[PDB]
Parts: structure tokens; C-alpha cells; sequence
């Protein structure tokens, strides 16, 4: 009974700032202060019912708002407390949890402090109604909820230009993978009466159709992939503490989050198994290759994780609904530090948002650093730095199945690249002589920054105690091959960063070396603006301005009516000037009339 | 100190505070119309017997105001 | 030559000779309608208006239909084999062909 | 208990001083709009009729109420205009709009084909009038012509129809009388009457074909932004499609086919060119072409879902369009002209209107549920039932939904504002309650949509 | 569009004829720039400025469609195909579905069991 | 012009080689051997070889023109807050402001009224002393510079006072 | 109550065998909160609904039954029409809300078994597959929107598969 009753707390704390925002009672200064309350309290709340689950317990609840009564259905606004669902909520709060106290150090003394905060919590409650999404119309209110409320974070800084662009793409990509998302709705009422996500586990349809034009189209817009990624380069512009919710709980699980719910579907299908992994497939070393050329604080982030949702991608190809929200989890605790850790910087050194002018060391800033080191070191397969827990599970799984077998190579060779782009935060800015960025520059530590990043190191670190050990598993992987499958998990990160090591001093500590102007790189951006930012807007508005608006919709489905008019004033003409004058002519033609009437007219 | 950018400001908050004291001055009926729920009984299940099929109100259930 | 063509000029009221207003012209017109009968209809049409909608007039059947649906299901269940559907409105009809 | 009282606001707008006016006719009217809530929303299973057969009930028509909802609002962004001009003028294009109401609320009311007939042509008329003066900009008369020669050249073919089956299958009037009518047995003779019932509501509700009428009737203003609202209801006063399809013609569907082919086309197209356009409001009169097109689609299939979808659109779509020619008129009273580039400035300049600006833009797109997702996905999940090719060129359109509204906020929210030096004050309190009075009645309709869809609802 | 190269800096020469070139395009952006100088450099003012050039870039959308069109050529052809034309293609797309849907209700059924909406 | 061209190409020649190579020791190495091959054909002045060189300054620059270059903080387009982090306040808002909000500070207020003032008398004076430089067209390039040192303010008076703060 | 099936009772007892710890973090906040605002709000339901005493009864349901079908009575006349296209679209919103119970029971099993999902249950899942085919057929679902005069048509359609199928056979 205290199952249900706690769940709507959570909930309900994270709208009273919003209740309490048209007026009603006076807070200067303190309404910064009044969200870091609201959510402090949110996360002991939640802490309770999860300990709950460990135990015993699993409970669903309706609010009894059925908004719809149409044609044999229902639809109130359902919470699901289930697994997936329930062990997401304490880890998503306590990323915010940082992220809020983060936002008090960041983005100081601006006339738009209050509105800064408004759009936060907004983006954590539509976020929350996905989570606890029972009803696929419940579904389209967090899934589309998030994506919108995405335009007023990413495009936050009210820039003339540049600024809007990334602001307009972050929808206009997410809408064309929301093609399949909606036909995803269109084909589960017609061939399901019940429309809701309870219908699926009990006379489940063999049909192709459903998941892969639907959810794994839904899964290209959003959550970055192969189809459609140049928006995640492009949402750096925005302030940091944006850029750090949109690439590490929130809009990053969006896309996997709809394909672990959905898991009777993926294991039952053959031809789903091989396309997700396939399109997984290109998504592991086409967007980690750009994070290697890409020389800027910000976004080599941006692109690491794409690189991540290579391996989120796998999980549904390889049918482990257990094992996939395990790594999104530990993917919220990596990059809640990474992104503003490396933030850090940016605001201490004037503005510079490049590696290369960048000269951050180890020896000037002493709390920043440390969790530079353990943050990069997590990403890659490390025995007890939360790698092994949420990394090296899924390659060890991939090994043994009858699936492809050019995408298992592939993912093996990402696994291996992610040891390049985390020591290119180290060895590249942090490490060795500073690139000195500005004369007399002033780096300090503030008492909102040390409670915000010694409490990370808690969640980064104990990851792999609580959430592993807690969650009950389904059919155990580890068994064979124990230098082919077993050890090539932590092999490819022990040569993947001797080889990182060697070939990025070798250019750096050269002196006379001369780099080579002429090379082969399709890797500065992976040629999407080439495509999707030059040819793409073009053909849409070189038909609509060459055709339709030049020749259509303003000419020849216009040409009916004026049609019946230059071809109805030529024949008023043939009355009104013709004749003139003269009773004579008249009385000519009257002649024939009679004339008409009797022979042309047979009438008497 | 100095004087800063300058906005019109006196035209856009007196919008907000005529708005709002519209909203409360019919906030009370809103503060009515929850104490009508708590005051007086809504409604309760029960079957009809042959006497009397409308009076007052012919078919309601929930609220005091619906009848 | 234009002659009498020329006489366009702009006109704002903005808060010269006005103070703040809306209304053009005179203040005791503006206070008495912009602020008064102007949110009054903000006070009965939305505020009081609210109560109505959809929601207490019952509204085409919406909450008629659950009570009436639900003695239907427990009466047919114990007597009948057949759930509600079977031959709609269907008692022997003359023929087809 | 509808019609009277609107007619006694002809009297009180003449009779009442110079210095009032506008306090008598804004005021009276709020008082008859919450009456209508009142009265017209009780029904049963089948909507029993109201009276004698001059004003009838609502059936499928909560479509009404948006009317009686604008019946004040098309009174209050028309007040930055005509006060420069005679005492005299002022009283006559108020009571034009009564004028308007009083047509209006008869065509949804009577439950007709015959008498409404003469109603449906009879809202022309006082638009016209309305059209061809007070037009800032010239060409009043190249879109005050094209506004009656589109209409009245598709609907005067309606007496040749409607006259037609009255003289053969009894009578059309009641419509609760209307189940005489058999089956049509689909021939070449057949062909015309079909055509000559649907092409007066091909025009009014815009296609792909025959929909230059509805663009020239907004870009050239009629007065200020009050007047384009009207132009909206005479969109969805072309609301007899649900009535003619469903009763007229049950069995031809097959003719409709190649007219949802062209409606079809009336989204990709019209949505193209509502892109790289240079008027601010004729980027709401391309945007309106392709939202009401929806609803054309919706009632050619005749699937019960369908017209779930199509009665939500239409008051949808009756909300929103004229929220965004009121963010129009807001511009065009400031910078006097209706250039999207030259008029560039939010939130810096205009600090709250800023914020309706983002509510009205986004309510184009799908978002939580509002009235437009319940208007759009519902048609979108009844196009699968008709044919499974449909979602891949609905889908599409579903990405150019967002560069209306985008591509409007966009082109306004740099802070620029060099060349301009007017627009002191940001908006007055009456331009603040005109964005109020259109989103909140939409935000109210979230806890209950079920008056805004209800055909058998 | 995009050459070989992209052009930025490609092919400058200093010549006679190329010294006065430029002389004559700052001769018409300095004569514009004065008479905006003298409007924007006075309080008295207080509006929006109406720029002649800004006018005729909307005048050229709004305006402008039947002086023109005139020469119809064969290019007003290939536009009309481009219009008219798609509309016709999904005429033999949609009709194809539907007459594949059609036969299955009556002989061979595909339609599922648990459907009931719409 | 010829010497233009040359420092122009030479500025943005230094800015691009710091994103090839990564520290500042070697950045050094590589700006000595630029200046060597520059001052080789900078002794003598040429007509023909000079130009043919302008030209020639495209190539081997162009080969190695894309590795992302550095325009550090706040500059003139290229990435990383270009007009962000300064939202501004136009000057034509603070006279809008309303009463009673206009009464708290009044130290902004009557300063401000003062210089209005000042402003409003000048603009007789700055109208006739544009329209007497000899051109006699409309202008010449730039604006030009004020000759009375009594009545003061060259020309625009708006441009350079009041324009934004960070 | 009495229409809905759904489980016939719970178990859900606690062991706690294993560890001796704080007992259970799940049974001490369980045990807290029923007391601290739990009980309060028992408390103030209980004051509410003694305080109304007086109530209505109230008719509630209406009868209203039969008066003559729609295939009993033919030729356009509106005196013998109007009361039985009334009587169908009666029972078409009623069977609207008869399926929505019975897709209830499917929503009931999915969530009380989970790990079972198709494996058990099966009265529920004959009961929605029978209901809904019949829904398919006889009340529209296929013949356009809702109508009286169409459904007599659409019923005939039916019978006429029967009639020539048998036939054959």
C-alpha cells in the first residue's frame, strides 16, 4: 500500500516549483535555491521503493483522468513501477541532483537566472512521464515532451546567429524519426484493440513491419545513431549544463529506452535481430573516428557518445532487455562529471571551448583534474572502475550468437577506440607543458563546485556495487573461450591506449617533423554538412521555389478562374463595342433570326 | 553603476498584475468549489427503486455541482 | 503635384499624455473598461466558465453508459454463453434472397 | 435563447454615446457566450432536436462555441484601428460583425440543407464589405473579387443539387428526417451530382486545386487582425462536408478518390512554399491551407475514427491560426508593415508577448495534448485503415509542421532590431488578454476534450 | 554548389580596370550608408525606417506574378509536370494498395482478429 | 592595393598554423621559417613576379586548409559563442520605461536626461556641418571627422556612446 | 467488484531469515509512514463522510427496452423509424464500452502474472478474440460511419455468406 502512495510523491515534488512559479508567494534570489531543495528531498523519496523492488514488490497505477472514452478504450494517466522503469528514477535524479548545485556556480549574475531553471525542471518531469509510460499515448507525451522542450535549452543563449541553427535541427531530425514513432501508433490500434504497452506480452503478431519501420526508426532520431547524428555537434553552442542532460540520462536514453520496453517483440522476430545490429553496426567507429579529428572541449563528448550508443544498440540485437539498461545507467554516472568537469575549464579560462589553447594541468587545478582521469578511464574497459559492470557484459554476451558476424568485428574495433579519444582530454590539453590560453588568467575553487564533485565520485565509483548486485539477471554469459572472448574485452583497452600513447606523442614531441597537407581524411565531420546541412535544406526549397510557389501556386492553380475571365472579357467585347451604331445593322440581323426559327429549328 | 539597456517594463508588469487580479477576484468560487466536495456529500452507488426517476437532478454522479 | 494628397502622419499613444493606458484618449474611460469589464469576462467566461466544459452536466452518455454497461456483463455471464456480442438487433428476419 | 439577444446588439451600438461604444459591445457580448456553454452541450444518444426548424440542435458541433468564443475577440484587436477615423464608421463595421454572428451562429444551429443554403452564402456578403475597405496596402479589389468569384462559382452549383434531391427522394430539411435516401447506383449521370455538392466545400476549405482564394483574403488585410478571424470561421463554416458525405451520398466513395489524391499533394506542396515566403501573414495563410487539408482528407475516408479527428481540427485549428494573425496584427500595428525580415526582434523588445509567441507556434506542431494531437495523429491513425502508403507522405509533412512555426520564431528572435526604432510600449493590456483569451480555452479543453470531438463520441 | 575549389580568394589581379571596380562599388555603399547615418543620429525621430530596397525584396514574392509569365516557353511545361504530374503518380500507388486489400477481405482473410478500431 | 594583400594573407597564415601543430615551442620553430621564405622576394618590388606570387600564396595553403582552426573566444563568426553569453538592451528601451519603476534610482535617471538633452541640441549643428563637406553627392568611403572644436560631436553622436555591455 | 474477475487473493508474506542488519529498510518505513500521514488521512475521509448523514438515492440507471427493432419495421416514415434507430445506436454506445471492459481483463493479466504473460491466463485471451470478431461484423467496423439504415444492410451481408456457402457443402 506505501508502494503506490510514495510513487506520486516524486511526481508531485518536481511540479510545486511550477505551482509556485505564476506568483502566488515572493522569492528573490532564493528561487535557484528552491529547485536544489525540491529535488534533494525527490531522491530519498525515490531511494525507498527501489530498496522495496530488491525485497518484494511491483506495483502499476491510474489516476482515473481517462481523458478518452473513444471506441472501446481507455486512457488515464498510467505509472509504471516496473524494473526498467523503477531502477531508472533514483539514477536520473541524483545526475540532476549535481547538475542543479552546478547550475548555481555556471550561468551567475544573469538577468534570466529564474527562466534558466523553469525549462530544467519541465525537461525533468516530461522525462519522468516517459519513464513511467504504461499507455502509448502516455508514450507520445515524454517522447515528443522531451524533444521540445529541447528548443528553449540548446538554443537557450539568444544569439542573432549560428545560435538558432542547432535549435531547428535538434526537432527537424527528431521529426522525421518521429515517421516512424507515429506509424508505430497507426499500426498498433488497428491490429491491437488495446493500444496500451499491456497487450503485447499476451497474443504477440509476428509482423516486420511494426519494429523496424517504428521503433528503430524512432531509435535513429532520437538518441543520435547512424541515420540521422549532425545535431549532436551542433547542441555544444548552448550553455554546459544543457549539453550535459541532453548527451547523459535524459535525451540520450530516449531512443534505446522505447526498444528495452518492447523486448517480446525483438526476440521473437529474426529479421529485427539482424537490422538492429547492422545499423549498430556503423554506428560504433563512424562517430568515434569524428570524436578522434574534432579538436574542441565540448565536443569530442558530443560524439563519444554515439560511440557509446553503438554498444546500446547491441543489447536489443542481441536479445538482453537485462543487460541493456545496465549501461545506460552507468553511462548517466560517466558523463554527469565528464561534461562539466571539462565545463570547468571553459568558465575558469576566460572563454575558450578549444583543446589546443587549452593548458589546464594536473599540478595548477587540483580537484578538476582527478575526475578528468577517472571519468575517461571509466568509458573504457577497466576491471573496477564501473567499465567492467556495464562495458564488458555486452561484448562477452556478443560472442556466442548466430548473428552477424561482420558487425561482432566492428564493434570489437570501437571497443579498442574508445582508449583514443578519452586520452585525448589528457595528453592533448591536460598533460604536459600549458599552452598558456590568455596572459594573467585566473582559476579558482568554489565552495558550490567541491559539493557538487567529491558526491559524483560516490555515484561514478560505488555503480557497480549497488545496481549489479541488487537487480536480479537472466541467464548467466560468461562460460567460454577465455582468451578469445573472455580477455579481448580488457585486451583491446590495454593496446588501444599503447597505441594512443605512441602516435600522439610522436606528433607532439617532434620539433621538426612537418605535417603532410595532402591526406585522406573523411573524418573532420563524416561529411554530413556536405549532405544534410548544404543538399538536403536545398532540394527542399529548390522545389518549393523553382516549382510550386514559380509555377503552381500562384500561376496554374490559379489559372481556372482567370481562365473564365481574359477568355469572358474577350467575349464581352464581342457585344458591347461590336455594332456601331445604326439602326440599320440591327434590323440586318434580325433578318436571320426568323430565318432560324424556321428552317435552322424545326418548329412549324 | 551604470545606467544599463532599457525596456518599456512599466506597460508589460501592469498586464500580469491586471491579469491576476481578475484570476483571484473569481478564485474564490475555485476556493468554494473545493470545500463543496469536502461539505457536502458527492455521490454514492446504489440501486434505484420503482418511486421517482428524476427530481432535481435525473443522473449524476461525482460532485455537488454537476446536480 | 499632389495638393491635398500629403497629410499622413504617425500617431502613437505609448505613455506621452497618457501615463499608462490603453484605451486612446481620455483616463477615465480607459481605467472603467481596459482593466474592469475587460477581465470581467477573464473572471466569468474562464474562471467560472471552467466548472462547466464537460465536466458535472453528465455530457452525451460519457458516465451513463459504465453504470449501465457493467449489470449487463454480470447478468449475462451467469445465465448466457454468448458475452454481449453475437446477433446485433437480429430476431428472425424475412429472407435475403 | 441564441438568436434575439445577438440581434438586440444592433440597437445597443447606436443608441449608446460616441465616448463609449466599444465598452457595450465587448462587455454584452461575454455574458451571451457563456450561455451558450450553458445550454447547447446537454444530449443523449441521438441528439434530440431543439425546436421548429429555423435554429435547430448541435449533433457534431461543439464548433459553436468557437464562434460565441471570438464573438468578443473580434472586437478587441480591431480597437488599434478605426479610432483615427468618423464615430459613424466605427458603429457600422462593429454591427458588420454582428451581422457576421448572426449568419454564423445559424449555419452551425439549423439542421438543414435547403435553408442553409441561403445561409452559407449569406456570410460572404458582410465579408466583403469588410474586405474591400480599410485595406492599408492596395489590390483590395483583386482579392475582394477572387473572394466571391472562387465561392459563389463553386456553390451556386448547390441549387442544381440539393433542389434536385428534394423534388425526388422527399425533402431535405430536418436531417433527422434524412434516412429516405438510398444508395446511389454509381453512373455517368450520377457523376455531376457528386461533384456539384462537394465543389462549394472544395473551395471554402482549401485544396491543392481551386486554393488561391483563401491566401489573397490574408496577406491583403481587411481591418487590422480582427477581421482575419472572421476568415477563419469561414473556413470551418464550410462544415456541411460531415453533414453531405455521411447522409447524400453513403455508397460514392470511389469518385472521392481522386480527391484526396489532390488534398494529398495540398501538404507537401503548400508546405514548401510556406517556407521561404517574405509576409508574416501569408506564413500563417500557407500553413492554414495545409491544416485544414487534413481535415478534407479525414472526411473522404468516412471511417468513424476519422471524424474524431475531423471535428477536433476544426476547432483546433479555429484557436490556434487565429492566435497566431493576432501575434500578426501585434507586429503590424508596430513596424506598419507585414515583412517577417524587417520586423525582427523578441523578448529584448517585447519581453512577455515573447513567451505567447512560443505557446501559439508550438500548439501547430503535435504537442501534449492539447487539441492538436488530438486533431492531427487521429486522422494520421485513420489513413492506415484506408491505405498503408499514407504515413510515408503524412510523416513528411509532420517534419514541415515545425518549419511554420520554427521558422516564424526564428526569423523574430534575433535581438537585432537596427532599422527599427518604434514599438516603445511592448503591448498594452487589452493586446496581452487577446493571447490569453485564445491558449487558455485550449489549456481547459486538456482535462476534457470530449466538447471538441463528438460525433457518436 | 561547389567547384573544385572553393572560391574565397582564387584569381585577383590589381590591373586598371579592376582598381576602378572597386572605386565604384564604394561610391554607391558609402552614399547609402550617409542617409541612414542621418536618420539614426537624431532623437527626434522615434519609428521605423523604411529602406526603398528592403520594400521592393518583398514587393518581388507578394508582386510581380502576372507582368511576368509571359514567355512561357517550353520551361512552363516541365514545371507543370513537376506539379500536376506527382499527383497523377500516386494514382497508380494508392489504387494498387487498395485492390490489394480488397481481395483479401473477400477470399482469403488477413485482417487481424483483435481489430476493432475504425 | 599590394601591400594589403600580402598582410591579410599573413594574418590569417599565423592563426591557421597553430591548429596543425600543438605546442608553443614548435609553433615558434615554424613562424621563424615562414618569415625566410616571405623576406626572399619582399627586397625587390615587382610588377609581374610579385603578383604571380599573390596567386601562387593560394596553393600549398589551400592543400592544408581544413584541420578545424582556432578563433579562441568571442570572435567574428567561427565557433564558440560568436553573438552569445551578450544578450544586450537596446537604448530606445530605457526611455520606455514606466513611472514609479522610473522613480528607484534616480542617480541613472537624471544623468541620462541630461546628456538627452545635450544630444537634442546638437543634431541642428551636426545636420549642417555633414552636408558641408565637399563631395557633393551624398559621401565619400567613411564618415568624416568634426573641424569646430566648440560645438563638438563628430557627426554621430549615438554610434559609439551606448552600445553594449557584457 | 462482482463484473471485473482479475486474481482471487494475494499472498506476499516476509521471511527475513538471512542477515541480521537494521531489520529491513522496507518494513521500517512501512510501519513509519502508516502512522504519520497515512492514519491522518483515514482520520479525515472517516469525518467527511459521517458529516454528510443525509443522502439521495437517486434512479441512476434507466430502463427503457426493445420498442420494436430496426429489422421488424421498413418504408421511410418517420413515426415508426425514430424509436428504433434510437434503439441501435443505444446498444452500438453500450457495446462501444463492453469491449473496453473486457480489454480491462486482458490489462488485469498482464500485470499479475508479468513473467508468464502468454504462458498463463488464456480465459481472458479466448474471451477478447471472440468478443472483438463479433464487433467486427456486426457492429460496423468496416461500413463507414454510424447508421441505423446501414446496419440492416450490413447484417444482410452476413447472412448471404452463410446462406451460399452452406449451399455448396
Amino acid at each position: 500500500n506505501m508502494f503506490s502512495s510514495l510513487s506520486l510523491v516524486t511526481l508531485l515534488l518536481l511540479t510545486m516549483p511550477i505551482m509556485m512559479m505564476s506568483f502566488n508567494t515572493y522569492k528573490p534570489s532564493n528561487y535557484p535555491l528552491y529547485v536544489k531543495t525540491a529535488i534533494s528531498y525527490a531522491f530519498i523519496t525515490s531511494m525507498i521503493p527501489t530498496m522495496m523492488f530488491i525485497h518484494s514488490g511491483q506495483e502499476l497505477i491510474i489516476s482515473n483522468w481517462h481523458w478518452l472514452t473513444i471506441q472501446t478504450l481507455k486512457l488515464s494517466l498510467s505509472f509504471k513501477m516496473d524494473y526498467f522503469s523503477m531502477m531508472f528514477i533514483p539514477v536520473a535524479l541524483f545526475v540532476t541532483w549535481s547538475i542543479m548545485e552546478f547550475s548555481m556556480w555556471y550561468m551567475y549574475s544573469d538577468p534570466n537566472i529564474n527562466k534558466f531553471f523553469k525549462y530544467l525542471l519541465l525537461f525533468l518531469i516530461t522525462m519522468l512521464i516517459l519513464v513511467t509510460a504504461n499507455n502509448l499515448f502516455q508514450l507520445f507525451i515524454g517522447w515528443e515532451g522531451v524533444g521540445i522542450m529541447s528548443f528553449l535549452l540548446i538554443g537557450w543563449w539568444y544569439g542573432r546567429a549560428d545560435a538558432n541553427t542547432a535549435a531547428l535541427q535538434a526537432i527537424l531530425y527528431n521529426r522525421i524519426g518521429d515517421i516512424g514513432f507515429i506509424l508505430a501508433m497507426a499500426w498498433f490500434l488497428t491490429n491491437l484493440n488495446t493500444w496500451d504497452l499491456q497487450q503485447i506480452f499476451m497474443l504477440n503478431p509476428s509482423d516486420s513491419n511494426m519494429p523496424l519501420i517504428g521503433l528503430a526508426l524512432a531509435a535513429t532520431g532520437k538518441s543520435a545513431q547512424f541515420g540521422l547524428h549532425p545535431w549532436l555537434p551542433s547542441a555544444m553552442e548552448g550553455p554546459t549544463p544543457v549539453s550535459a542532460l541532453l548527451h547523459s540520462s535524459t535525451m540520450v536514453v530516449a531512443g534505446i529506452f522505447l526498444l528495452i520496453r518492447f523486448y517480446p517483440l525483438t526476440e521473437n522476430n529474426k529479421y529485427i535481430q539482424s537490422i538492429t545490429l547492422c545499423l549498430g553496426a556503423i554506428t560504433t567507429l563512424f562517430t568515434a573516428m569524428c570524436a578522434l579529428t574534432q579538436n574542441d572541449i565540448k565536443k569530442i563528448i558530443a560524439f563519444s557518445t554515439s560511440s557509446q550508443l553503438g554498444l546500446m544498440m547491441v543489447t536489443i540485437g542481441i536479445n538482453q532487455p537485462y543487460l541493456a539498461f545496465l549501461h545506460i545507467c552507468t553511462h548517466a554516472f560517466f558523463k554527469a562529471m565528464l561534461f562539466m568537469c571539462s565545463g570547468s575549464i571553459i568558465h575558469s579560462l576566460n572563454d575558450e571551448q578549444d583543446i589546443r589553447k587549452m593548458g589546464g594541468l594536473f599540478k595548477a587545478m587540483p580537484f578538476t583534474t582527478t575526475a578528468l582521469i577517472v571519468g575517461s578511464l571509466a568509458l573504457t574497459g577497466m576491471p573496477f572502475l564501473t567499465g567492467f559492470y556495464s562495458k564488458d557484459l555486452i561484448i562477452e554476451a556478443a560472442n556466442t550468437s548466430y548473428t552477424n558476424a561482420w558487425a561482432l568485428l566492428m564493434t570489437l574495433i570501437a571497443t579498442s577506440f574508445t582508449a583514443i579519444y578519452s586520452t585525448r582530454i589528457i595528453f592533448f590539453a591536460l598533460l604536459g607543458q600549458p599552452r598558456f590560453p590568455t596572459l594573467v588568467n585566473i582559476n579558482e575553487n568554489n565552495p558550490l563546485l567541491i559539493n557538487s564533485i567529491k558526491r559524483l565520485l560516490i555515484g561514478s565509483l560505488f555503480a557497480g556495487y549497488i545496481i549489479s548486485n541488487n537487480i536480479p539477471p537472466t541467464t548467466i554469459p560468461q562460460m567460454t573461450m577465455p582468451y578469445y572472448l573472455k580477455t579481448t574485452a580488457l585486451i583491446v583497452t590495454i593496446l588501444g591506449f599503447i597505441l594512443a600513447l605512441e602516435i600522439s606523442n610522436m606528433t607532439k614531441n617532434l620539433k621538426y617533423h612537418y605535417p603532410s597537407n595532402a591526406f585522406k581524411f573523411s573524418t573532420l565531420l563524416g561529411y554530413f554538412p556536405t549532405i544534410m546541412h548544404r543538399l538536403a535544406p536545398y532540394m527542399n526549397l529548390s522545389m518549393s521555389q523553382k516549382s510550386a510557389s514559380s509555377l503552381l501556386d500562384l500561376i496554374w492553380l490559379e489559372a481556372i478562374l482567370p481562365k473564365t475571365i481574359s477568355l469572358a472579357q474577350m467575349k464581352a467585347s464581342t457585344l458591347v463595342t461590336n455594332q456601331k451604331g445604326l439602326i440599320k445593322l440591327y434590323f440586318l440581323s434580325f433578318l436571320i433570326t426568323i430565318l432560324i426559327s424556321m428552317i435552322l429549328f424545326n418548329f412549324h | 553603476r551604470l545606467f544599463i539597456i532599457k525596456p518599456s517594463g512599466f506597460y508589460d508588469k501592469r498586464f500580469l498584475k491586471l491579469l491576476r487580479f481578475y484570476i483571484l477576484l473569481t478564485g474564490i468560487p475555485v476556493a468554494i468549489g473545493i470545500t463543496l466536495i469536502n461539505v457536502x456529500x458527492x455521490x454514492x452507488x446504489x440501486x434505484x427503486x420503482x418511486x421517482x426517476x428524476x427530481x432535481x437532478x435525473x443522473x449524476x454522479x461525482x460532485x455537488x455541482x454537476x446536480x | 503635384r499632389w495638393q491635398e494628397d500629403p497629410e499622413p502622419e504617425d500617431e502613437n499613444l505609448y505613455e506621452k499624455n497618457p501615463d499608462s493606458h490603453g484605451y486612446d484618449k481620455d483616463p477615465a474611460v480607459d481605467i472603467w473598461n481596459m482593466r474592469v469589464v475587460f477581465f470581467f469576462g477573464f473572471s466569468i467566461v474562464l474562471v467560472l466558465g471552467s466548472t462547466f466544459v464537460a465536466y458535472l452536466p453528465d455530457y452525451r452518455m460519457q458516465e451513463w453508459a459504465r453504470r449501465e454497461a457493467e449489470r449487463l456483463v454480470k447478468y449475462r455471464e451467469a445465465h448466457g454463453l454468448p458475452i454481449m456480442e453475437s446477433n446485433c438487433f437480429d430476431p428472425s428476419k424475412i429472407q435475403l434472397p | 435563447k441564441y438568436i434575439i439577444p445577438t440581434i438586440m446588439l444592433m440597437p445597443l451600438t447606436w443608441l449608446s454615446k460616441n465616448n463609449m461604444i466599444w465598452v457595450n459591445s465587448t462587455a454584452h457580448s461575454l455574458l451571451i457566450s457563456f450561455t451558450s456553454l450553458l445550454l447547447m452541450n446537454q444530449f443523449g444518444d441521438n441528439s434530440l432536436n431543439f425546436s421548429l426548424l429555423f435554429f435547430s440542435d448541435s449533433l457534431s458541433t461543439p464548433l459553436l462555441i468557437l464562434t460565441m468564443w471570438l464573438l468578443p475577440l473580434m472586437l478587441m484587436a480591431s480597437q488599434h484601428h478605426l479610432s483615427k477615423e468618423n464615430l459613424t464608421r466605427k458603429k457600422l463595421f462593429i454591427t458588420m460583425l454582428i451581422s457576421l454572428q448572426l449568419f454564423l451562429i445559424m449555419t452551425f444551429t439549423a439542421m438543414e440543407l435547403i435553408l442553409f443554403y441561403i445561409l452559407f452564402e449569406a456570410t460572404l456578403v458582410p465579408t466583403l464589405i469588410i474586405i474591400t475597405r480599410w485595406g492599408n496596402q492596395t489590390e483590395r479589389l483583386n482579392a475582394g473579387l477572387y473572394f466571391l468569384f472562387y465561392t459563389l462559382a463553386g456553390s451556386l452549383p448547390l441549387l442544381v443539387a440539393l433542389i434536385y434531391i428534394q423534388n425526388t427522394v422527399g425533402s431535405l430539411n430536418f436531417l433527422m428526417l434524412q434516412y429516405w435516401v438510398q444508395p446511389v447506383h454509381n453512373s455517368w449521370s450520377n457523376v455531376f451530382m457528386w461533384l456539384a455538392c462537394m465543389m462549394a466545400f472544395m473551395v471554402k476549405m482549401p485544396l491543392y486545386g481551386l486554393h488561391l482564394w483563401l491566401p489573397k483574403a490574408h496577406v491583403e488585410a481587411p481591418i487590422a487582425g480582427s477581421m482575419v478571424l472572421a476568415a477563419v470561421l469561414l473556413k470551418l463554416g464550410g462544415y456541411g462536408m460531415l453533414r453531405i458525405t455521411l447522409i447524400l451520398n453513403p455508397m460514392t466513395d470511389f469518385m472521392a478518390y481522386p480527391f484526396i489524391m489532390l488534398s494529398l499533394w495540398g501538404m507537401i506542396m503548400t508546405s514548401s512554399i510556406c517556407l521561404r515566403q517574405t509576409d508574416l501573414k501569408s506564413l500563417i495563410a500557407y500553413s492554414s491551407v495545409s491544416h485544414m487539408a487534413l481535415v478534407i482528407v479525414a472526411i473522404l475516408i468516412q471511417t468513424p475514427w476519422s471524424y474524431m479527428g475531423a471535428t477536433a481540427l476544426m476547432i483546433a485549428h479555429g484557436l490556434t491560426s487565429s492566435m497566431l494573425f493576432c501575434l500578426a496584427n501585434s507586429n503590424y500595428e508596430r513596424i506598419h508593415s507585414r515583412t517577417m525580415i524587417l520586423a525582427r526582434g523578441l523578448q529584448t523588445l517585447l519581453p512577455l508577448m515573447a513567451t505567447w509567441w512560443l505557446l501559439a507556434s508550438l500548439t501547430n506542431l503535435a504537442l501534449p495534448p492539447t487539441i492538436n494531437l488530438i486533431g492531427e495523429l487521429f486522422v494520421v491513425m485513420s489513413t492506415f485503415s484506408w491505405s498503408n502508403i499514407t504515413i510515408i507522405l503524412m510523416g513528411v509533412n509532420m517534419v514541415i509542421t515545425a518549419l511554420y512555426s520554427l521558422y516564424m520564431l526564428i526569423m523574430t528572435q534575433r535581438g537585432k532590431y537596427t532599422y527599427h526604432i518604434n514599438n516603445i510600449s511592448p503591448s498594452f493590456t487589452r493586446e496581452n488578454a487577446l493571447m490569453s483569451l485564445h491558449i487558455l480555452p485550449l489549456l481547459l479543453l486538456t482535462l476534457n476534450p470530449k466538447i471538441i470531438l463528438g460525433p457518436l463520441y | 554548389x561547389x567547384x573544385x575549389x572553393x572560391x574565397x580568394x582564387x584569381x585577383x589581379x590589381x590591373x586598371x580596370x579592376x582598381x576602378x571596380x572597386q572605386a565604384e562599388r564604394l561610391a554607391i555603399r558609402s552614399r547609402l550608408k550617409r542617409e541612414y547615418q542621418l536618420q539614426y543620429y537624431d532623437p527626434s525621430r522615434r519609428g521605423v525606417i523604411e529602406d526603398p530596397a528592403l520594400v521592393r525584396w518583398t514587393y518581388a514574392r507578394s508582386a510581380n506574378i502576372y507582368p511576368n509569365f509571359r514567355p512561357n516557353t517550353k520551361t512552363s511545361l516541365l514545371g507543370a509536370l513537376f506539379g500536376i504530374g506527382p499527383l497523377v503518380f500516386w494514382y497508380y500507388v494508392f489504387k494498387t494498395d487498395r485492390d490489394r486489400k480488397e481481395k483479401l477481405i473477400q477470399e482469403g482473410k488477413l485482417d487481424r482478429t483483435f481489430n476493432i478500431s475504425y | 592595393t599590394h601591400q594589403q594583400k600580402v598582410l591579410r594573407l599573413y594574418k590569417r597564415a599565423l592563426r591557421h598554423l597553430e591548429s596543425w601543430c600543438i605546442h608553443r615551442d614548435k609553433y615558434r620553430y615554424f613562424a621563424c621559417l615562414l618569415r625566410a621564405r616571405f623576406d626572399e622576394h619582399k627586397n625587390e618590388k615587382d610588377m609581374v613576379k610579385a603578383t604571380q606570387l599573390l596567386r601562387e600564396a593560394e596553393e600549398e595553403f589551400w592543400h592544408g586548409q581544413h584541420p578545424q582552426p582556432y578563433i579562441f573566444p568571442e570572435s567574428p563568426g567561427g565557433t564558440s559563442y560568436e553573438r552569445y553569453e551578450c544578450y544586450k538592451v537596446p537604448e530606445w528601451c530605457l526611455d520606455d520605461w514606466h513611472p514609479s519603476e522610473k522613480a528607484m534610482y534616480p542617480d541613472y535617471f537624471a544623468k541620462r536626461e541630461q546628456w538627452k538633452k545635450l544630444r537634442r541640441e546638437s543634431w541642428e549643428r551636426e545636420v549642417x556641418x555633414x552636408x558641408x563637406x565637399x563631395x557633393x553627392x551624398x559621401x565619400x568611403x567613411x564618415x568624416x571627422x568634426x573641424x569646430x572644436x566648440x560645438x563638438x560631436x563628430x557627426x554621430x553622436x549615438x554610434x559609439x556612446x551606448x552600445x553594449x555591455x557584457x | 467488484x462482482x463484473x471485473x474477475x482479475x486474481x482471487x487473493x494475494x499472498x506476499x508474506x516476509x521471511x527475513x531469515x538471512x542477515x541480521x542488519x537494521x531489520x529491513x529498510x522496507x518494513x521500517x518505513x512501512x510501519x513509519x509512514x502508516x502512522x504519520x500521514x497515512x492514519x491522518x488521512x483515514x482520520x479525515x475521509x472517516x469525518x467527511x463522510x459521517x458529516x454528510x448523514x443525509x443522502x439521495x438515492x437517486x434512479x441512476x440507471x434507466x430502463x427503457x427496452x426493445x420498442x420494436x427493432x430496426x429489422x421488424x419495421c421498413q418504408e421511410k416514415d418517420v413515426l415508426c423509424m425514430f424509436e428504433a434507430e434510437m434503439q441501435w445506436r443505444r446498444d452500438y454506445k453500450v457495446d462501444q464500452e463492453i469491449v473496453n471492459i473486457i480489454q480491462e481483463r486482458l490489462k488485469a493479466c498482464q500485470q499479475r502474472e508479468g513473467e508468464s504473460h502468454r504462458q498463463n491466463c488464456a480465459k481472458e485471451l479466448e474471451q477478447f478474440t471472440q468478443v472483438v470478431k463479433a464487433y467486427q461484423d456486426r457492429y460496423x467496423x468496416x461500413x463507414x460511419x454510424x447508421x441505423x439504415x446501414x446496419x440492416x444492410x450490413x447484417x444482410x451481408x452476413x447472412x448471404x455468406x452463410x446462406x451460399x456457402x452452406x449451399x455448396x457443402x
